[PDB]
């Protein structure tokens, strides 16, 4: 906070939320197809 | 067999495959929104097709016959010469500043005035 | 409860300012103008005004003018209203019955008003 | 513009009798009925339904500027004074006896 | 030889209808820059050529005040300024209590006690801390708590404010008709808003129209195309609106001539606030210029107009408001992005008969609750800079007194903010039908027997 | 020729127009004018659809004009079929029949289109 | 001549109702889902009529297509069938061959026939 | 098992780096995270 | 009487009744309530 007092670095910058803990980021391959008459 | 295998060849062998290519012609997260976006869509693009043929009299049909010349300018080959060596993409590019012209030809100057012809025929 | 409620009589000396009140019922008042009425004792009706309670909006006869004034409030969740008329100028001819009405469509049906209240002078 | 007109002065009919009153105005009209020390009573309006909850026996017409308001079978519940309306001018009252 | 009855297709056929309309603007030209409040990011493009055909041998039914295509612009108008609204930072935190002093920087003693400068210790980027900050107000804003004051919406929902890129100046909407629905347009110039239309002309979309605000005269709108023109839905119901349309502009300089600064603050991490810097040099009062002779005169062409509907040398005479409210009590607009109000009475002290330029106060509130909304409050952003403005008066909303006798010297005062009827006066010219090309008629044809 | 500009004419003459009349009767993302375009898509294609379901059922499909073989009672118009073509435009026509539209398409339905069914399954015996 | 009566009847008869059953062929949480609902409705018809445009069958509720066919697939005199099983009920016997059938359709005679009529019109 | 189709006499461009299939799922895998993110809970008071 | 299966303990046994059986229900007690402000614009009830 000075040049000790801390502060998270992103207290100036926006707001910090928490990520859910039940919801994996792993990949998972994505496929992708045409609408029809594509 | 497969689909679209005909753009390997002639215009004349095209003709086999219009059935199977006629076949897939039709068939709050936000894939569920663009899945809505998409189904609309194709129905958009398949009705608009079927509207012109409808117009035309080719509806029902892969193949239609027509009374509409065309002027020979819009293309300079023996018609052998097309339909026996050409793949039908590449027809498209030649035809393809024509089109416009071709169908407005169809819906005036055979099919509205033919529709006149039939009611005149069935008067008697 | 769809009636009005209606505020009490009163009498004042000749020049008073005076106030009278109404207040909302469990239609939407949002929704009609106010209107008031007056009638001087062995006398037909006379309309005195209205107010569009959306806006806060009087009307009033040239014969008025200057003289009355009206104004509405709301309580803050506003599921109630009040209304007033303001006289400034009391005078002995200014006696009557004084009540609100709801214009309940374009053709004016009144089918509700306040009792009404005597004011005096 | 504004040309209400009214007739009915007052009325002295018996009880029973079905009775009316009329009067005249350019545009639409109201009317209403008064009693002594209360606030006056929608009866019919826009120139022709009653108001709801009026009894039966009330009814009235319009031809060009005319207006009728009559009650069928009469009786002394129903004696009031009796308005016809426009959208600001009144006209005076009106009233049964017996 | 009798006659059978048979199927036709594409025949024209006409019924009143609704559907929601089609948004549009002008080749989406609000996409060079972002972004506009009601252009959204995105809009459909206008078509090159928004034809129209007068039909052959046509006349047509209008109604004004009955078509829902103005409704549709009132939720329309307030969903979209909800939908830009929606994210950004509250100022709640401002219901604070704020010390005040009447700060002036050689004001006008016109102007004394018009701006307030006062104090807070606010909230800071991290909870454990506070720190003491000022800035002026408008003392509209503020209401003395019981000098202590508090903001004058405190004990109303709350008031937010951010987001200041997005642009309030009006781009023209277009509106087009689904396929197999068509808007019809009434083209008689004199026209009345109800009934019949001796002249009529189909379009493909409607012409643009800004989402111009203001109550109690229009702006900006179109000019009627030869005479000035009034209309009611019905004159003698005096609860109703009077239209008035001018037939040429009138133009209007107004300015905020006091040069503006801004200051911003964090409330906390990601809530910028903006907040008015001190401003340099003299205080002056906001106010706008309008001719004289043209104000005159063409307030006398309304009145050769109004006595069409009135017996012949009938008196007439203007006003001053009866009151109520401040967005009808005094004449609203938005322009540069900041709210103003002014003091018209001045433009109807007249009276009229048988037989160079005007200059109006004006004042600025920061605090808004749009329309007669009182769900939702917000804070206008300062805005930077000396404010110019110039415009064109097209029309004025009317009201006229109740009562008097013998149908003479009738009066008539400002009134009618309600946004509709701002809307009204560009819609009335148009009206949506559904079309049915299905239909039948006898025959002396029968299908061949097969 | 513009679109409707055939309400002007004689409901005869305007037979003449109905192929352009039939041009154009088919034709966050989450921002409100993005909904507004869907649901119009959506009803347009209802509608049009539904009227080709009806050409289908009364075999008029793919034609602008057809030619039923249904008789009809009498005292629906007031008029000489010429009379009609001649002196009034379709939407006045649509108000001279407008209460029989109903009976119509219950009758070109059936009373010639599943019996025609009928018939040709009796030449579908060969 | 309710919709569906034909339930109660064999299936040669139920041909005299075919008219009757094509005849009904065609932001709140239920908003979204009404919205679904309708571009299901379409999606189902077009299909439906898709094939028989390409069947050459199209605009016709009963049809008349050039395709024998294998005869295992219900070994029956056609007046056994038609006299007692309700349409259903044949449905199910026949459910399984259907793909087999509207290929046939497609090539065997439709494909076909189009290009002997333009063959025809040649001359 | 998705059929793979192999033309037979067939050539086509395919101009990397102007397709927009790679920019929809720029903003697709963007727009999840957004989702999954949205009902999680705020860690505001941590600024202490 | 309707179950799953009527030997399974896991399943509830629904009741239908043939006729209507009635039923009256009071509270008693005469009520009031207070309006309260929390947030500004923000109404809050509790029990006078
Ligand atoms: C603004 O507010 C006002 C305030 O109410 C509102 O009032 C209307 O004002 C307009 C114009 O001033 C009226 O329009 C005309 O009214 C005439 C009177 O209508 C009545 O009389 C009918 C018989 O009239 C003939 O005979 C009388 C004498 O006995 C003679 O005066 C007449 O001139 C005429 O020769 C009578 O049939 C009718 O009642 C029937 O119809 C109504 C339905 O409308 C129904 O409810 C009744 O039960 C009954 O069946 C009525 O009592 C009328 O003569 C006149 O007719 C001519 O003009 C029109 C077009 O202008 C033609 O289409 C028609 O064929 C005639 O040429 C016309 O209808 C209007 O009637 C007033 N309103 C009412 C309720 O009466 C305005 O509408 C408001 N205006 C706006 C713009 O908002
Ligand atoms: C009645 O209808 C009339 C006609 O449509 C209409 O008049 C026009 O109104 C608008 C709004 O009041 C005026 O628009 C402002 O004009 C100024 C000046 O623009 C001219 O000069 C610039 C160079 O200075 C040229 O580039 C431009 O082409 C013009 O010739 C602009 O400065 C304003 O833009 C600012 O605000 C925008 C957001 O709203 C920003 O996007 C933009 O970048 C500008 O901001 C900059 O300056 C700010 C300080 O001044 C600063 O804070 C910012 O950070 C940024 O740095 C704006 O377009 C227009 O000029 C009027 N036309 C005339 C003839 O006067 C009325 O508005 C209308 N009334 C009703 C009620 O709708
Ligand atoms: C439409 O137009 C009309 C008339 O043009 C306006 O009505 C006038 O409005 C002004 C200001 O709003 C009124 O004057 C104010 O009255 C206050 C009280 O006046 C009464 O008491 C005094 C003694 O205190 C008597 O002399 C007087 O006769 C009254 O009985 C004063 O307190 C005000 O003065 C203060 O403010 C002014 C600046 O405005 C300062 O100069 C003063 O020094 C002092 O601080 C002021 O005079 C006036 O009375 C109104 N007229 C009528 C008939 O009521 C409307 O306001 C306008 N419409 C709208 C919506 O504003
Ligand atoms: C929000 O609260 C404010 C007050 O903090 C309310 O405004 C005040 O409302 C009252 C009633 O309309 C006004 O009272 C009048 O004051 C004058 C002078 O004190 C007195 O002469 C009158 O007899 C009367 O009491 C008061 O002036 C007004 N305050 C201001 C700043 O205008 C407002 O009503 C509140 N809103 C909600 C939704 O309750
Ligand atoms: C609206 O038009 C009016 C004039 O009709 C403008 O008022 C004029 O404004 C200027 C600037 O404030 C004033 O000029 C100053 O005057 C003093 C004394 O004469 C002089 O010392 C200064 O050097 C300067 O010229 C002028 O006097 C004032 N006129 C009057 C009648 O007060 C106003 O600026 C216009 N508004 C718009 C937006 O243009
Ligand atoms: C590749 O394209 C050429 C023409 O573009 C095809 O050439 C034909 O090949 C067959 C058999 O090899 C011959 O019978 C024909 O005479 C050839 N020429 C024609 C049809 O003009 C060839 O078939 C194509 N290959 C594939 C796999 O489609
Ligand atoms: C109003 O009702 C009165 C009866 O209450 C009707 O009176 C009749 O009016 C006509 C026309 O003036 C006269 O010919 C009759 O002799 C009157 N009857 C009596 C008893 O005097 C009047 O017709 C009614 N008006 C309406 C429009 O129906
Ligand atoms: C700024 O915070 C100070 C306290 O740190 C506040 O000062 C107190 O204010 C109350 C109310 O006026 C008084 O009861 C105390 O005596 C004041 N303390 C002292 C040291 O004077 C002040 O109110 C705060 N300002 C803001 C806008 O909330
Ligand atoms: C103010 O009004 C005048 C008159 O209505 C506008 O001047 C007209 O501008 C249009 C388009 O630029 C021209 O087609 C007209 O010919 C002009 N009028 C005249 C009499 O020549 C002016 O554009 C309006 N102000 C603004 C900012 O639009
Ligand atoms: C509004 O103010 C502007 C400038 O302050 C005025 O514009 C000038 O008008 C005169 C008169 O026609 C022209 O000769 C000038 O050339 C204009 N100035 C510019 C820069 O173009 C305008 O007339 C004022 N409008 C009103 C109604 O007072
Ligand atoms: C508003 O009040 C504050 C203090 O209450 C003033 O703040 C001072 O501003 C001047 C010039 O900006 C500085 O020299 C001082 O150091 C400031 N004081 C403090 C304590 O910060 C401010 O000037 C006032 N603004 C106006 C427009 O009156
Ligand atoms: C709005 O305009 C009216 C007049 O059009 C103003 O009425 C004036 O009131 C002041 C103060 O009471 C007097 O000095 C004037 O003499 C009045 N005008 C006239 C013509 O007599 C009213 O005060 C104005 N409002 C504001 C806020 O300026
Ligand atoms: C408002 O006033 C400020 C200062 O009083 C002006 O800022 C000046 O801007 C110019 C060019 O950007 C600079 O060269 C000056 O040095 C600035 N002044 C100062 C004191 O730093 C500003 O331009 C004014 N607003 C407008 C719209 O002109
Ligand atoms: C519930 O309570 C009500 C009244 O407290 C009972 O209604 C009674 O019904 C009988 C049968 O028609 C009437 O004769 C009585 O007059 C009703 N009572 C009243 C006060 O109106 C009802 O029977 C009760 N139900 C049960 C199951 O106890
Ligand atoms: C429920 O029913 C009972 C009786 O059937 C009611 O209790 C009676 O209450 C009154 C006054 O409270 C006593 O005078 C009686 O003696 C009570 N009856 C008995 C049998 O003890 C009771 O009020 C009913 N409650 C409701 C809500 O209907
Ligand atoms: C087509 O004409 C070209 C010359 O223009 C010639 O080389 C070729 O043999 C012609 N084909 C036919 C079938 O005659
Ligand atoms: C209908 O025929 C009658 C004669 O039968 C004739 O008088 C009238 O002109 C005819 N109308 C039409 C439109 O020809
Ligand atoms: C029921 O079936 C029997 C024969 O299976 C037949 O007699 C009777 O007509 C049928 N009823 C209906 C309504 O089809
Ligand atoms: C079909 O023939 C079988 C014998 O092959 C017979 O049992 C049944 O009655 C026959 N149906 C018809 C309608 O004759």
């Amino acid at each position: 906070i000075n040049e000790k007092e801390y502060r998270l670095i992103n207290c100036n910058t926006s707001a910090i939320t928490q990520a859910c803990p039940k919801v994996s980021f792993e990949p998972i391959p994505i496929h992708y197809c045409a609408p029809a008459g594509f | 067999l497969g689909f679209l295998g005909a753009a390997g060849s002639t215009m004349g062998a095209a003709s086999m495959t219009l059935t199977v290519q006629a076949r897939n012609l039709l068939s709050l997260t936000v894939w569920g929104i663009k899945q809505l976006q998409a189904r609309v869509l194709a129905v958009e693009r398949y009705l608009r097709d079927q509207q012109l043929l409808g117009i035309w009299g080719c509806s029902g049909k892969l193949i239609c016959c027509t009374n509409v010349p065309w002027n020979s300018s819009w293309s300079n080959r023996n018609l052998s010469e097309i339909w026996d060596n050409m793949t039908w993409l590449q027809w498209d590019k030649e035809i393809s500043n024509y089109t416009q012209i071709i169908y407005g030809l169809l819906e005036e100057s055979q099919n509205q005035q033919e529709k006149n012809e039939q009611d005149l025929l069935a008067l008697d | 409860q769809v009636q009005l409620l209606q505020s009490g009589a009163a009498v004042t000396k000749p020049g008073a300012s005076v106030r009278v009140s109404c207040e909302a019922s469990g239609y939407n008042i949002r929704d009609y103008f106010i209107h008031w009425w007056r009638q001087a004792p062995g006398q037909g009706l006379q309309w005195v005004g209205w107010i569009n309670p959306k806006t806060g909006q009087p009307n009033n006869p040239r014969q008025f003018q200057g003289r009355v004034s009206l104004t509405r409030h709301a309580s803050w969740d506003f599921d109630t209203y009040s209304f007033y008329m303001d006289l400034k100028a009391l005078r002995s001819d200014d006696t009557a019955v004084y009540f609100c009405a709801r214009q309940r469509s374009d053709y004016w049906d009144f089918d509700v008003w306040g009792s009404g209240t005597q004011v005096t002078v | 513009d504004i040309q209400m007109t009214q007739s009915p002065s007052s009325l002295s009919a018996s009880v029973g009798d079905t009775v009316t009153i009329t009067c005249q105005a350019n545009g639409y009209l109201n009317w209403y009925q008064q009693r002594r020390g209360k606030a006056p009573k929608l009866l019919i309006y826009d120139g022709s339904k009653l108001e709801r909850g009026v009894p039966s026996r009330f009814s009235g017409r319009r031809w060009g500027q005319e207006y009728n308001l009559t009650i069928n079978n009469l009786q002394p519940e129903d004696i009031a004074t009796y308005f016809c309306q426009v959208y600001e001018f009144v006209v005076p009252g009106t009233r049964l006896d017996l | 030889e009798n006659l059978w009855v048979t199927v036709y297709y594409g025949v024209p056929v006409w019924k009143d209808a609704e559907t929601t309309l089609f948004c549009a603007s002008d080749a989406k030209a609000y996409e060079t820059e972002k972004h506009n409040v009601w252009a959204t990011h995105a809009c459909v493009p206008t078509d090159p050529n928004p034809q129209e055909i007068h039909l052959e041998n046509v006349t047509e039914e209008f109604n004004m005040w009955k078509n829902n295509m103005v409704e549709q612009m009132h939720t329309d108008i307030i969903s979209l300024w909800d939908q830009s609204l929606k994210p950004c930072v509250k100022l709640t935190p401002l219901c604070v209590t704020l010390q005040c002093t009447n700060v002036t920087n050689n004001i006008t003693d016109d102007m004394r006690g018009e701006l307030k400068n006062c104090s807070f210790n606010m909230t800071t980027e991290l909870r454990d801390k506070k720190q003491k900050v000022y800035s002026l107000f408008y003392r509209l804003d503020v209401v003395q708590i019981n000098k202590e004051y508090r903001l004058i919406n405190c004990n109303t929902s709350a008031i937010t404010q951010a987001c200041p890129k997005v642009s309030f100046e009006p781009i023209p909407i277009h509106y087009c008709a689904p396929a197999g629905f068509a808007i019809l347009k009434c083209k008689d110039k004199k026209f009345n808003g109800t009934g019949p239309c001796p002249s009529v002309s189909t379009v493909q979309c409607t012409h643009g129209i800004k989402p111009v605000v203001s109550t109690q005269l229009l702006l900006n709108g179109s000019l009627a195309e030869e005479e000035v023109m009034i209309r009611s839905e019905n004159i003698t119901n005096n609860a109703k609106n009077i239209l008035v349309q001018f037939n040429t502009p009138v133009q209007i300089n107004c300015t905020r001539p006091n040069n503006n600064t801004r200051k911003s603050i964090r409330i906390g991490p990601g809530q910028a606030f903006y907040a008015t810097g001190d401003i340099i040099g003299d205080i002056r009062q906001a106010h706008c210029n309008v001719s004289k002779a043209t104000w005159n005169e063409t307030l006398g062409k309304v009145v050769k107009q109004l006595r069409k509907h009135f017996g012949n040398n009938t008196i007439i005479r203007f006003a001053n408001s009866s009151g109520g409210d401040l967005e009808v009590t005094t004449h609203s607009f938005n322009c540069g992005g900041e709210f103003f109000y002014c003091n018209t009475s001045g433009l109807f002290n007249s009276t009229w008969i048988s037989n160079d330029s005007i200059t109006l106060p004006c004042r600025i509130k920061q605090i808004i609750n749009m329309w007669q909304r009182i769900g939702q409050a917000m804070y206008a952003p300062p805005i930077q800079g000396v404010i110019r403005c110039v415009s064109n008066i097209t029309g004025l909303i009317l009201t006229r007194d109740g009562g008097s006798t013998n149908s003479t010297t009738e009066t008539f005062r400002p009134g009618g903010g309600d946004m509709r009827d701002n809307w009204r006066s560009e819609l009335y010219k148009y009206k949506v039908v559904k079309i049915e090309p299905l239909g039948v008629a006898p025959t002396r044809c029968k299908r061949r027997v097969v």
